[PDB]
């Protein structure tokens, strides 16, 4: 196995760290590769990739509420955009710290829509998530005016050997009188007290909404998001119940039909 | 950029590490 | 080092859904740990067919030699081998005994699936693995699989038993719900005990009760962790 293949594997592992365990996974891989130069040069991308993939929320000094690190905010040169506070900031992927906030020109013909959606979503997120954060981007892709709503929520409890994270990304492609709606909802949970058990799930959403006033549409968008996310959470709950009451039970009995543990001398006859 | 900066997996305990080993078997190719 | 410790730690964290690819990636990353990783990283059990006896048997590292695997029924390697590692005559007789006993255990608790027991000599006794593999019938669009890997060390009037048991549990469904949902992985537990060895309480009975007690316990714990704990975590995400 070549050094190039070793570092590709190292980068892959790093990018597959479960939520809240990036440092542990990074350290393991670093000690296994045992070549800091190779790691630096061949897995440099892996830190940024992971953070943006995970919608890592970061706190900026002087601004309440946090902002999500996502591909949509990547300003290059190690800086990221906070469309709500109209700022750019430096972000260190390794130390996961923001620094050097600077006013950033955010003006756009999407400006007022991004803002109406953002204020509505922020309220939706405070209500629906215990530890939620959201970042809404307004940009033109392929000339099409698009609102990109990103939601993150996590609960890290390494001391109880578990971490979990929700991520949702909603894309509204505006084409009056109708907006095209695409979304990906994701959940990952990791439990590892004397084991390694993980829930991995995601659902793709495809839909459309009537577009009207800036304010009314925001209401429409958030209503779509709410119905979809509740539906998904409900379906997940339904799967758990079915896995518990049907599949798990059928895999192994609690006790043999005798309703007593096995008499092993008998079995040996 | 510094890597000793990033701390730190104090490793979990590994129950499978101490099971009886059956030494002296050919590896797969 | 320490590389072994990190390797195991990494397998505790990388998604179990890619458990097989994880291991071979890890072997590629650190070629020198190959034997250690192959023996300490548990993997889903594979079913092979013993053409001679017309019975299924389970593949894992413990019945492997080179690229071939030993059937517990015919006591032969497939692909055939000139000098494959075999159990002594004494231990082979016990192994056949254990396979017969755990076959009935399998039927009693799992009402299906496949079982296999492989034994091997130790300095002051012997060890063995008891493997059970059971696939779900796929009802309600849920695919399920249960793997038992019970590894026992016996130090031989009375004997000391050390049991390290891993159960793997995989649940998956692709309802439009819901979208893709995968809930899987494994738990490991360990027990030790001295017990009398006698006519009425032979080694196979002693190991039997140990495996049964352990597995009943783990079944209950899987229920709590999979359907209690991970669900509670989801609900608080929320």
């Amino acid at each position: 196995v070549s050094d190039e293949e070793k570092v590709r594997i190292a980068a892959k592992f790093i990018t597959h760290a479960p939520p809240g365990e990036f440092n542990e996974v990074f350290n393991d891989v670093r000690l296994l590769l045992n070549n800091d130069n190779l790691l630096r040069e061949g897995a440099a991308h892996a830190f940024a990739q992971y953070n943006m993939d995970q919608f890592t929320p970061v706190k900026i000094e002087g601004y309440d509420d946090q902002v999500l690190i996502t591909e949509h905010g990547d300003l290059g040169n190690g800086r990221f955009l906070d469309p709500r506070n109209k700022i750019s900031f430096k972000f260190d992927h390794l130390r996961k710290e923001a620094s050097d906030p600077q006013p950033e020109d955010t003006e756009s013909a999407l400006k007022q829509w991004r803002d109406a959606c953002d204020s509505a979503l922020r309220a939706y997120v405070k209500d629906h998530y215990p530890n939620g954060f959201c970042t809404v981007y307004g940009k033109s892709i392929d000339g099409q005016q698009t609102i990109i709503a990103c939601i993150e929520s996590h609960q890290f409890q390494p001391k109880n050997f578990w971490n979990g994270r929700w991520r949702s990304e909603w894309k509204f492609t505006i084409t009056p009188p109708t907006a095209q709606v695409a979304a990906v909802l994701k959940i990952q949970v990791h439990y590892y007290e004397d084991g390694n058990v993980q829930l991995v799930s995601h659902k793709d959403i495809q839909d459309s909404v009537q577009v009207s006033s800036d304010v009314q549409t925001a209401k429409e968008f958030i209503k779509i998001i709410e119905n979809a996310e509740n539906e998904y959470q409900t379906a997940i709950s339904e799967n758990y119940q079915t896995m518990s009451d049907t599949t798990f039970k059928a895999l192994r009995r609690q006790l043999p039909v005798t309703r007593t543990k096995i008499d092993w001398n008998k079995i040996l006859s | 950029v510094n890597f000793d900066d990033i701390a730190s997996s104090e490793n979990l305990l590994h129950l499978t590490a101490n099971r009886p080993k059956m030494p002296g078997r050919r590896l797969p190719g | 080092d320490q590389q072994l410790d990190c390797a195991l730690d990494l397998m505790r964290r990388l998604p179990p859904q890619q458990i097989e690819k994880n291991l071979s990636d890890l072997i590629d990353l650190v070629p020198s740990l190959c034997e250690d990783l192959l023996s300490s990283v548990d993997q889903p059990l594979k079913i092979a067919r013993d053409k001679v006896v017309g019975k299924d048997y389970l593949l894992c590292d413990y019945n492997r030699d080179g690229d071939s695997y030993r059937s517990p029924w015919s006591n032969k390697y497939d692909p055939p081998l000139e000098d494959g590692a075999m159990p002594s005559a004494r231990l082979r007789k016990l192994e056949v005994e254990a396979n017969n006993a755990f076959d009935q255990y399998r039927d009693l608790y799992f009402e299906g699936g496949v079982s296999s027991v492989y034994l091997w000599d130790l300095d002051h006794g012997f060890a063995g693995v008891i493997l059970i593999k059971k696939a779900g019938d796929g009802s309600k669009k849920i695919k399920g699989c249960w793997d038992s890997i019970h590894v026992v060390e016996v130090q031989e009037r009375t004997a000391h038993y050390k049991l390290t048991s891993t159960v793997m549990l995989w649940l998956q469904t692709n309802k439009t719900g819901s979208g893709t949902m995968n809930l899987g992985g494994s738990l490991t537990r360990q027990m030790e005990k001295d017990e009398t060895v006698s006519d009425s309480s032979p080694h196979i009975a002693n190991i039997g009760r140990l495996v049964e007690d352990m597995e009943n316990k783990i079944r209950s714990t899987l229920n709590e962790i999979y359907f209690g704990k991970t669900k509670d975590i989801v609900n608080g995400l929320r």
